[PDB]
């Protein structure tokens, strides 16, 4: 524990890329996450969308 | 451009539409910019037989 | 069969070539939502219902 001011800092930043990677995984209102899916769906005129 | 279709295709002339006169006969962009203008003509292309 | 008593068709163990169906002319509405037909000859589906 003596050592905390250095590992949280270390936990932080992970915490910063896991979320971020994890916001991959969203939809954000579309109708998947995936991107290639999409592509494999629809056409241009909505896939855009 | 100018061309003479059947009624219920007159729906296909529009940006990102589908079937037999926007895949074979007459396609527009997504992205298109610009005016379609349809009416009626059966008093002139239209005969008895 | 009416539309109260819709038929539902169950679609399984097989391959669908569904271009007889966006290349054929008989339809008046072919409306698909979330999917291109064209696409879905290159998907694979558990079930399909129609």
């Amino acid at each position: 524990s003596a050592l905390g001011k250095l590992q949280d800092v270390v936990n932080q930043n992970a915490q910063a890329l896991n979320t971020l990677v994890k916001q991959l995984s969203s939809n954000f209102g579309a109708i998947s996450s995936v991107l290639n899916d999409i592509l494999s769906r629809l056409d241009p005129p909505e896939a855009e969308v | 451009d100018s061309f003479v279709i059947r009624g219920d295709e007159v729906r296909q002339i529009a940006p990102g539409q589908t079937g037999k006169i926007a895949d074979y006969n007459y396609k527009l962009p997504d992205d298109f910019t610009g005016c379609v203008i349809a009416w009626n003509s059966n008093n002139l292309d239209s005969k008895v037989g | 069969a009416s539309v109260y008593a819709w038929n539902r068709k169950r679609i399984s163990n097989c391959v669908a070539d569904y271009s007889v169906l966006y290349n054929s002319a008989s339809f008046s509405t072919f409306k698909c939502y979330g999917v291109s037909p064209t696409k879905l000859n290159d998907l694979c589906f558990t079930n399909v219902y129609a």
